[PDB]
RNA sequence: CCGAGCGCGGGAACAACCGAGACCGCCAGCUAAGGCCCCCAAGUCUGGGCUAAGUGGUAAAGGAUGUGGCGCCGCGAAGACA
RNA sequence: GGGGAGGUUUGGCACCUCGAUGUCGGCUCGUCGCAUCCUGGGGCUGAAGAAGGUCCCAAGGGUUGGGCUGUUCGCCCAUUAA
RNA sequence: CGGAAGGGAUAACCGCUGAAAGCAUCUAAGCGGGAAGCCCGCCCCAAGAUGAGGCCUCCCACGGCGUCAAGCCGGUAAGGAC
């Protein structure tokens, strides 16, 4: 934790980055300081709920913080045939297998842009709300189904039978 | 399988996970999809 | 001798928080003092316990899982007129609601039962008709 | 969402278009808007509405010609419209232009206790083959033993006239300010020359 | 045991489950069963264990990386689990 | 081959009712139940799509008209998203 | 003409950042989608909502016994009724 800008509220430890601030709120259970430069956080005890927190909690922050370190590396790769992806304006206007454009718009904290209609890039500057877009494209068209053709992170495609297994 | 009261691992590759407070066997194949109900 | 009997004594009034407070033992408490039985010369048919102005209802605390459990409900005389309200729907529309139903069901049932009733003032503020007196508790 | 008080006429089917329309019309015309309502000392937002002038002797008092502005009362008194803060003066029919829907309010004529085939609607039956005793009947009520209760508000003979009721999504086509009319698809509820408000209708806000 | 004890207190309400043989009165005291936050009378007593389902508040064979504690047998600082 | 549940069928019991508790179905009027026929949705599929097979949630509203049989049952006819 | 359109919370289920248990997880902290279903939005009742509410106004004292305490009695004012 660098350049960062951390801080100790409550149970809300603040954070600036080079791209803007974030609040991450947690349970004040375990203890959440800022000291000799880096974050730290500790657990009360041995207890199930409280270790399950002291980890979880951590590592949520620890995030947090590398988040406005940027951490937007998040971008589909759109496969198929007649699929383009386009950005005009503000608004990402795509075209699946759906009968008409598909009409997205980067919304409060990240942004999406679209370099080649392939493939949409979203640097998205809040860990959190980020993945939740790149399903939120992914489920908006989704890809994989039988043989191909859809919305694919990257992940690769598990097949089925094509024009067979229907008697 | 999918949904019944006789839950199990099968294929090692599933998982017991105890999600919204109810048991389900998680794999790769959705096929092996059960349910403690 | 012969067991004494209060004569027209002055109602005392008493002022109580809420917030923060266990719903139940809340008013575990409010009914026992609905009635006389706090004071020394409480008398079974009478009617001279304290009124009872309790603020801020609107954040009493609950236990459990009750805020998403807990159910109250009301039947209407008509087929499938059962409406059961959940404790949390309860706070967001009128939750001095909650603190009343606590406590009615907590008072005797017959005619004065609900006359006691009658001096229980709740609300979700707090604040009050700065009537008079109104000693607040704890 | 706006209104104006009127009174029933006409009913037709005037060939608008080229094709025909059953045409309600309402007579609007002159009614006041006398007082607003606000949220303090009210509890919402509303205003009162006036109707027909003819009143001297027989009504008096208060007036409200006091209020703030006098006028007189109508003779057909007044009514109310929520969520409508106007500009001022008494409001004649013209709020609406010919080509909207609108929604309508009124009291519907009496038929008084019926015969319940003609009030909610059963059945009867038994016209020959059964009985004669049973023709115009509700024949059963409830269960055997258990509720061996009568239902709350298990359909049963009575009343069904002197009521009143509000009607959605009427057409004007529509209005004549020369003599203060609102030309209207007709399916007017109530008799030919009493109580009826309009208001503004409601589709997708 | 009732019946003959629908006389009494528990049992929410209940001839026969538990308590307990009513001559009569009393605005007196110990106590049974059962109970003590409030109905309704008495400890929101003391002290320390378990549970997160409203389990309590009425169900089994059977099923599980639920939680608490306990026992066994390798692996590992020669360096392991992942 | 084991374990349960439901209380619609078919029974075992003989406690209210023999100084009366009118037994079948159809007309009329329903109301509720969900282990749902249809209509929403979703998971699986030996699912290309079409349509289907199956399970899970879900009663809002809907569940048609006739032939025959006193017949509820059922078979049939014309249909229906059913 | 009515069902609606829209809002809000969700099931089944589909998801995101994420641990305990260096990986994984749709979850134990948090957020999203998601049903003809739940609450509303709509129509009608409806302040005996004994708690009898709110608003716009409108009329008004001593007239005879209650001096001090609530009544009681006869015609009037807004008016109401026959």
């Amino acid at each position: 934790p660098k350049g960062v800008s951390v801080e100790v509220a409550p149970g809300r430890v603040k954070v600036k980055g080079p791209k803007g601030e974030l609040e991450v709120p947690v349970s004040p259970e375990m203890r959440v300081v800022v000291e000799e430069g880096v974050v730290r956080v500790e657990r009360p005890s041995d207890e199930r709920r409280h270790k399950s927190l002291h980890g979880l909690t951590r590592t949520l922050i620890a995030n947090a913080v590398k988040g406005v370190s940027e951490g937007y590396s998040k971008e589909l790769l759109i496969k198929g045939i007649g699929y383009r992806a386009r950005l005009v304006g503000r608004a990402l206007e795509l075209t699946v297998g759906f009968s008409h454009p598909v009409v997205v718009e980067p919304p409060e904290g990240i942004t999406f842009e679209v370099p080649e209609p392939t493939r949409v890039r979203v640097s998205g500057i809040d860990k959190q709300k980020v993945g939740q877009v790149a399903a939120n494209i992914r489920a908006i068209r989704k890809p994989s189904a039988y043989h191909e053709k859809g919305i694919y992170y990257a992940g690769e495609p598990v097949r089925l039978k094509p024009g067979k297994a229907g008697a | 399988m999918k949904v019944r009261a006789s839950v199990k691992r099968i294929c090692d590759k599933c998982k017991v996970i105890r999600r919204h407070g109810r048991v389900y066997v998680i794999c790769e194949n959705p096929k092996h999809k059960q349910r403690q109900g | 001798m012969k067991t004494y009997v209060p004569k027209q004594v002055e109602p005392r009034w008493v002022l109580i928080d809420a917030e923060g407070k266990t719903l139940g033992r809340l008013a575990t408490k409010i009914a026992t003092l609905l009635r006389g039985k706090h004071r020394p010369d409480w008398t079974p048919n009478v009617a001279m316990g304290d009124f009872v102005v309790v603020v801020n209802a609107d954040k009493i605390r609950v236990t459990g899982k009750k805020l998403e459990q807990k159910i109250y409900t009301r039947y209407s005389g008509y087929p499938g007129g059962l409406k059961k309200i959940p404790l949390e729907k309860m706070l967001a529309t009128h939750p001095e609601r909650v603190l009343e139903h606590a406590v009615k069901g907590m008072l005797p049932k017959g005619p004065l039962g609900r006359r006691l009733f009658k001096r229980l003032k709740v609300y979700a503020g707090p604040d009050h008709p700065h009537q008079a007196q109104r000693p607040e508790k704890l | 969402m706006k209104g104006i008080l009127g009174v029933k006429v006409g009913m037709t089917r005037i060939f608008r278009d080229d094709r025909a329309v059953p045409v309600t019309v309402i007579l609007a015309g002159p009614c006041p808007v006398v007082q607003r309502r606000t949220p303090e000392k009210d509890g919402y937002t509303a205003v009162q509405l006036g109707f027909l002038p003819q009143n001297p002797k027989r009504v008096n008092r208060p007036l409200k010609g006091h209020f703030a502005k006098a006028g007189v009362e109508p003779v057909r008194i007044l009514r109310e419209i929520r969520d409508f803060n106007p500009e001022g003066d008494t409001v004649t029919v013209e709020i609406f232009k010919p080509g909207e829907r609108v929604d309508v309010t009124g009291t519907s004529k009496g038929r008084g206790f019926a015969g319940v085939m003609k009030r909610w609607n059963f059945a009867g039956g038994p016209d020959s083959h059964g009985a004669h005793k049973i023709h115009r009947h509700p024949g059963s009520i409830g269960n055997r033993k258990t509720p061996g209760r009568v239902y709350k508000g298990k359909k049963m003979a009575g009343h069904y006239g002197a009521e009143r009721v509000t009607v959605m999504n009427l057409e004007v086509v529509d209005v004549i300010p020369e003599e203060n009319l609102l030309l209207v698809k007709g399916a007017v509820p109530g008799p030919n020359g009493g109580l009826v408000i309009v208001r503004e209708t409601k589709k997708a806000a």
